[PDB]
């Protein structure tokens, strides 16, 4: 939907951008990015918990008539190392895929939240952005962020303006 | 009058891998792999290690003359050998169950060194303190410091009869040796008998030795051999020695105090007065990450080793400016 | 995950914030103040980078080190932690008691 | 969207709820529930099938001169236990999230299927509940459940009453 | 009029863990981890175990007098010891290759204990049945039941020459011992000769033993030592015994029947007449869940052990009344 | 929504279908198929590279009196085989689930792209097809696939036709 | 005018399994598991294997008469045994540290079978080339090819004195044996003394052997036994042999050249002129797929083994005509 | 992943293509020509199946065999590999240098 990420926004991952007669700028949705970074922290917490501490892992010495036991010890060390290298790389790949899917889901959920809050009172331009059928001052622009948009307060004007469309 | 949604984008160049795409630029990421170290041997949890330098475990335990300086150590956290350490058994011979001894000493945290038998009063009837040129020190012939070489007195070599009661509250490590001359003439000159025996017994140990005389290739200039053995005494247990010849009697023993988390490593790094929680034969680790790739061998609480060169987790969005 | 922390018409006053709770060592840390709530300073893991609010003007050198996983601020105030290497207010989730 | 589950649904994971001149009540949906239970039973069967049995994992004894072998056997046992503990916990986390993703997909599929059946002959509310523009008796409600909502017959009134908006 | 969709919600309490979320409440969940047990010894598929009581494997095989009740048992599913097992070798010594015998016996389902050498007629020119006060029973001095102690008769100890041809259809476990007096006076009184040997040979086994006389610390009150040995005879194979002195000949051997799924466990629990499919040393995990955290040692088709404290899977919906 | 796949189409995975006054038939979308092929090839390379080669795993002989070491070696071999069998099967299940979801997402993305291009110039139908309110010749059809569908060049004339409904 | 969007449908019936669904029909699929093999012993990187065939490692290294053809081999890629490889030690006895020799030989890429001691002029005072009926060749008694049996001459047996200095640039595998006759008559008739010894010493090897005379069961028709020993001389090292009797002296030894990727396999397949990169007892593997379910044993870069029966992966759409 | 490959009023000219890059053996190969780009022929892995364009009319038996993982075509031209066992133009991603 959205062509690309924003570079001017610095308050958080997810945010809005707005323009009206009174001004324009960026802002981050604190609730959303909190709910997101909680998830990231849980992932990080899980990794450090499942990966038990590795205690002393010194080697062993073997006589010249103990090559079989030496190779068996070498096989055990190599086998566990291959298994744990595989587990670490696979886990990283799975986590990365889920995190990026998670972030995409949140952006979509935030986008739907704005659409539903407006009660289909503004035209969807595609491109990830909305264009209002009514003028929305800073008070209204803050209202959409708070999640307490009052549709009847603008419905009459929005319907009246829709006639000229 | 418009409002809409997007997400953060920055200057980051961090790259992460996923199941469908490789080399993806992400705004924020956490490296899960540690690769940085300080390259020094550091004190582990407040206790310094045992640096053997020239000597190895065989030379340190047997008291090789070049290891005279290590006799004052009492406690450590781990034992450190060096690649250039080759001063072990200065007299050629096989150290029986040597690797088992290294395993036993990997779990010891301290030890007290005492005179198990007195050189001045426990061998009245035998000549004490033989020397050899293979173990020379300071330009003179010498011998081990924890072992005593017994020899005839006034043309005789009566039977040995000594024993010891372990009245310490700890395990005591007793070491000795049996001498294998190269020819019958050396046997007769040193012990005045052709056939000799050595028997060691306790409530848990029982063993007898017989000499073997035969010409051998010269190692360090000697055609003879000395075999080295050892045992561990349980508290209250008694160890008895019998021998009519070829005994390299014990002189100093060790009382062992066990501990957790110790080990033996081979390192070329220097020593300093610094503290660490994780240590490798290369250098210290200074991190909380779950994985590392510095070395497989570790002492302490260390991250798991993985052959991977980079493990980055995504804690941010896709970077698509 | 948690953190613990502890004026006159002259000079400057030192104060410190210390990591607490599960392996917060992995986490970026920063300072905040309220009269409303606003950020003041932040520092990365391993002290790689530092960030400041507008009022600092580059003063008030921040740092941290191993001992007790502590960080210091010197020439009600709170400190908080975040997984994200940024000063942004929105990124920070776990907060101290204020001092 | 849907603000929590209904506690009046005695039967079925998913179902409907309606009120009209003939009364009100709850009723499960057979096909959606069947698909969901089939999908979850597959996960349970896979968990039980792919995890083989542990046959006779008895111990071993060693002398005082076999400390190296004893530590090697201990290292083998501890390594396998740690690997399989990690596998068991990761597996449970993976199958858990799919189930919660599978359940969410199933409910959303039901919502879209009902919407398409009604064919924009009813007002849509964000809480997941549709309001008809016409009188809808038990036969109409069952028709919606039966997946055979008769749009052409009911649309005759809607053509007029929808202008009431 | 209105109809609408929804999902089931109810007043349940179960909680589960996901990768992104923790402590999430669900309607229905399956406990995938067992944590309970019945706490008894049970009949594993209709065959009772071998209940070794006071004595361990060494006292069971050698026939220690304190557990003569084990001589009627002939088949079992698993061997169960106790932490109070101590009545093994009553006379001090070393059981050679004892851990290997435990490994061999962990795969035996049954045996036939038979008299390999008839005590009454096999040794016509020796004295059979010496007794030791370290192996006292009912207040009188006694000895093992599976081993016979031979000594001199009428002032002489002739040579021993005996063999057994394994005409059983199964492997036969043969056990014997060799005596190591503490002084030459005991050697002369018993065997009437200071130098003696023991030779044992078969189509696959070959070894020679010599006694060692030396003063030792007292264990169980005795200063001597007996060393115990063993071999497995293959069918149709012959085992030959030759000895000049210091022999403790076999009396009873075991024809072994191999099996699968058996083993040796150590448990304090009691026994009762109950069938089970899985048995830990603690109690029967008679349940069908994939994981358990009760004990790692198992016998039978048991659930897989994981150190986890819980493993719950979602088989239902999220609940949010 | 879409009622099954197409057996008439031969080239490409995801494709279009069209019929007008001057022809009918099918045509694949190269851009989408190539990207999907790159995604699958990436998975194939990942599975091959992340799995190591069994360089040499010849057997081992043990003496009659070394059965403890023989069982320990057997236990090591069986334990690694069980772990790798479990890893292989679980990996296959994970990649299959991701690949099938990947195909479904790709079809939905193209469907949304068609919607954004047309922008209510056609009556969308449940089966996934788009029925225009205006004449759309081969040049119009080709423009739809090429991503150069000019909106006003087809929208205005359809106003009366749509209202006549 | 109408336009529509869909996906490909195919009249091919591949089926796949996922976490939520089983037996799902897909248009395309790729198999990740290989189950086909050549079925023949192929050449590995241009070098043919050592097809021992009738005999095994023991017979090949001792050079028993039944596989004299192998004595011309000098280089190989892997050693192949067969299920009917029965010809090993034709004379009964214990090959001591046999499994260690097999492990050492599992890394050798070639050797030179050279004559340490010349039979013609290395033992001028002893009878050379004794024979036995247990190693018959062409119906006439023979002996091992790589070992020399020594016996008295003119009613006497002088002391052996020989030693070898490793002027080769490689390790030399030296083989010998100690004979243990069945009775004193054979000992006297062959060596002319009841008490005899064999002492083999090098710069890191030192061991002494003594005969043991007893009656033993007849294996391969002989009541005697030969215990076979071995050691590896380091480059530049010296080995000395001394013996009063009972010496099966070395004749030919092997200057070993080490390598990588070798091993010993048991296979029933036939030889062929084809080349391969991976080899199994079943046959060669000609695919680059990540998994395998043919055989756990592998030589060369082989795909990983798994017990699965099918590991298809989805690389195509769902099939719903 | 790569491939390497290498006319008169009469007869037919043979040409060959060789797999290159990482384990290309697992991928199907096909041939293409440009005067527009169009497919000519393809062969599945292990030579299970063959496809040809309309112009082939079933001539030009293709094969692949051991030597350097090569394929031959005989009674500018480029070869490409695809993971899908189809001649579809869309499934090819890796192309040769053309000859
Ligand atoms: C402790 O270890 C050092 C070596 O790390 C021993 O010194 C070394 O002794 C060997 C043998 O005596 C020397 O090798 C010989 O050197 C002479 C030249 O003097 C040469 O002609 C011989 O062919 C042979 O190679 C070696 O050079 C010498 N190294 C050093 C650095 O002195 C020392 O004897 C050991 N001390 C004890 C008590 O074990
Ligand atoms: C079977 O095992 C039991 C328990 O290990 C043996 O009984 C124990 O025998 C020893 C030696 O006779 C007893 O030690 C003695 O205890 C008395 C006091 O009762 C003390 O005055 C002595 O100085 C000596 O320390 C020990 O108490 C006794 N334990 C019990 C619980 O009775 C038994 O001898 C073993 N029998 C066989 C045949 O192996
Ligand atoms: C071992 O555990 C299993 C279960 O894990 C036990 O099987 C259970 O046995 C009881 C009877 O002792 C069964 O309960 C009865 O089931 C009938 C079914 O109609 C019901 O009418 C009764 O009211 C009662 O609930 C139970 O179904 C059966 N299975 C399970 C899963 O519980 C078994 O008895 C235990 N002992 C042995 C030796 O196997
Ligand atoms: C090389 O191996 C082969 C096969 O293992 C040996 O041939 C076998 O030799 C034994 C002993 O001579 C034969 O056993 C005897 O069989 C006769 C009947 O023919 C029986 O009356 C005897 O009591 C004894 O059991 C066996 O039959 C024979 N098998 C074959 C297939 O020839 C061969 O002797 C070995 N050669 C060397 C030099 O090691
Ligand atoms: C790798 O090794 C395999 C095994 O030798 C080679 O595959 C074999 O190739 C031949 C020739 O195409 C196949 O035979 C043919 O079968 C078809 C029917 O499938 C038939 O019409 C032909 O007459 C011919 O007989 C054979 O089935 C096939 N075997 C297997 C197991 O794939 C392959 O060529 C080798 N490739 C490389 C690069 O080493
Ligand atoms: C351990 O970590 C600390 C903190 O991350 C390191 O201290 C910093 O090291 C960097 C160089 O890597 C210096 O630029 C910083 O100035 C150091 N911090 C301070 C407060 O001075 C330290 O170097 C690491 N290693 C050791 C052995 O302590
Ligand atoms: C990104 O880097 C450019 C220079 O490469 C710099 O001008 C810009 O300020 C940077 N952006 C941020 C947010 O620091
Ligand atoms: C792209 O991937 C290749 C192969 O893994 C790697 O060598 C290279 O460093 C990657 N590039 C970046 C910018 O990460
Ligand atoms: C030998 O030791 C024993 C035991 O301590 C002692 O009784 C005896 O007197 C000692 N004899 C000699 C000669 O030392
Ligand atoms: C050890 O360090 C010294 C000094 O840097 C160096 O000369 C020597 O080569 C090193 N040896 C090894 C084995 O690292
Ligand atoms: C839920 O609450 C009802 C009463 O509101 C009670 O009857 C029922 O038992 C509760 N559920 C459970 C599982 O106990
Ligand atoms: C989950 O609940 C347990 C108590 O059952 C608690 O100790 C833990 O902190 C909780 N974790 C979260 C993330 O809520
Ligand atoms: C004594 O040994 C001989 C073998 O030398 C044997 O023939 C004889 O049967 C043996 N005697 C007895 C009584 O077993
Ligand atoms: C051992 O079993 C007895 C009898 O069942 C019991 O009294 C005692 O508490 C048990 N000991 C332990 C440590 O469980
Ligand atoms: C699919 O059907 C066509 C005819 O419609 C046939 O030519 C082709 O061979 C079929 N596919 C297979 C794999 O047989
Ligand atoms: C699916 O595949 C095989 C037979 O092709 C069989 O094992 C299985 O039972 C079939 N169905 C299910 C649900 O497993
Ligand atoms: C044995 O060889 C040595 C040389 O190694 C020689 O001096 C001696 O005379 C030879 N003979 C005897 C009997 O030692
Ligand atoms: C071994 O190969 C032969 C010859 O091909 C064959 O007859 C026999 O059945 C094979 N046996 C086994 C066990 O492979």
């Amino acid at each position: 939907f959205i062509e690309g990420g924003w570079t001017g926004m610095i308050d958080g991952w997810y945010g809005y951008h707005w323009q009206n007669e009174q001004g324009s700028g960026y802002a981050a949705d604190q609730k959303s990015t909190q709910n997101a970074i909680n998830g990231i922290t849980n992932i990080v917490n899980s990794v450090i918990e499942k990966m038990n501490t590795q205690f002393t892992a010194v080697g062993k010495e073997f006589n010249n008539l103990e090559k079989r036991m030496e190779n068996l010890n070498k096989k055990v060390d190599d086998g566990f190392l291959d298994i744990w290298t595989y587990n670490a790389e696979l886990l990283v790949l799975l986590i990365n895929e889920r995190t990026l899917d998670f972030h995409d889901s949140n952006v979509k959920n935030l986008y739907e939240k704005v659409k539903n809050q407006l009660r289909n009172n503004a035209k969807e331009i595609g491109n990830g952005c909305f264009e209002f059928y009514h003028k929305c001052n800073n008070e209204c622009m803050e209202s959409v962020k708070n999640g307490t948009y009052d549709y009847p307060k603008y419905s009459e004007e929005s319907k009246l303006n829709r006639e000229k469309i | 009058d418009t409002i809409c949604i997007g997400y953060h984008a920055n200057n980051s160049t961090d790259t992460v891998d996923t199941v469908l795409e490789k080399n993806v630029t992400v705004t924020h990421s956490v490296n899960l792999l540690e690769d940085s170290h300080n390259g020094k041997l550091c004190r582990l949890k407040g206790i310094a290690p045992l640096q053997l330098g020239k000597c190895n475990i065989a030379g340190w335990i047997l008291g090789n003359p070049e290891c005279e300086s290590l006799l004052s150590e009492r406690s450590w956290s781990y034992i450190v050998e060096t690649p250039n350490s080759e001063n072990g058994t200065c007299f050629p011979g096989d150290f029986i169950d040597y690797e088992e001894l290294r395993e036993q000493l990997s779990s010891v945290s301290s030890f007290e060194r005492f005179e198990i038998f007195s050189k001045e009063s426990s061998w009245p009837k035998h000549t004490t303190g033989g020397v050899t040129a293979a173990c020379s020190h300071a330009g003179k012939s010498s011998f081990y410091r924890n072992l005593l070489w017994l020899t005839e007195k006034d043309g005789s070599y009566p039977n040995l009869n000594n024993s010891y009661v372990n009245k310490k509250g700890k395990e005591v490590l007793v070491l000795w040796g049996v001498h294998h001359p190269s020819n019958i003439k050396d046997q007769q000159t040193l012990y005045q008998k052709e056939n000799a025996y050595v028997s060691v017994v306790s409530s848990n140990y029982n063993r007898r030795f017989t000499p073997e005389i035969a010409e051998r290739p010269k190692v360090r200039g000697q055609a003879g051999r000395i075999n080295y053995y050892w045992t561990l005494l349980k508290p209250g247990d008694t160890i008895m020695f019998e021998a009519n010849g070829n005994l390299i009697a014990p002189w100093y023993a060790f009382a062992l105090s066990r501990g957790f988390g110790s080990g033996i490593i081979t390192s070329n790094a220097s020593m300093h007065e610094c503290d660490t929680k994780c240590q490798t034969p290369q250098g210290a680790i200074n991190s909380s990450l779950p994985f590392q790739n510095i070395h497989p061998i570790t002492i302490g609480e260390c991250p798991k080793y993985v052959r991977s060169t980079k493990l980055r987790m995504v804690t941010g969005l896709r970077n698509i400016p | 995950v948690q953190l613990v922390e502890s004026v006159q018409p002259g000079g400057s006053l030192r104060l410190s914030c210390a990591a607490s709770g599960k392996y917060v060592n992995l986490m970026s840390l920063g300072w905040f103040r309220q009269a409303g709530l606003e950020a003041v300073a932040a520092i990365s893991f391993d002290g790689k980078k530092t960030y400041y609010a507008d009022s600092v003007k580059g003063r008030f050198t921040i740092s941290r080190d191993n001992s007790k996983n502590t960080l210091y601020l010197q020439m009600v105030y709170y400190c908080a932690a975040s997984v994200v290497d940024s000063l942004g207010v929105g990124f920070y989730s776990y907060w101290g008691q204020g001092t």
